[PDB]
């Protein structure tokens, strides 16, 4: 849901878009998310492991 | 590049009023 579980009403929303979502709300645009998915992935699944 | 795009036109507001 992101951040609407926890502000009313839980709302379906992809990962992906949720991502491009947080991206936007700090400056940077969501196409460098939207182009550069599999980067981004593959950076986060690193870190996790 | 971008994944689970799909085809769609996008209006413009300045060919009609041009035409
Ligand atoms: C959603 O994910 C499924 C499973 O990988 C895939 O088959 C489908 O094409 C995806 N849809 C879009 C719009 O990306
Ligand atoms: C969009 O159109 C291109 C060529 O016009 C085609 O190759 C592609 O499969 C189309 N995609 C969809 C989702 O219709």
């Amino acid at each position: 849901s992101g951040w609407t579980f926890g502000a009313g009403p839980a709302l379906q929303i992809p990962f992906p878009m949720q991502m491009a979502y947080r991206f936007n709300g700090i400056g940077v645009t969501q196409n460098v998310l939207y182009e550069n998915q599999k980067l981004i992935a593959n950076q986060f699944n690193s870190a996790i492991g | 590049v971008v994944i689970g795009i799909v085809n769609n036109t996008v209006y413009d507001p300045l060919q009609p009023e041009l035409d």
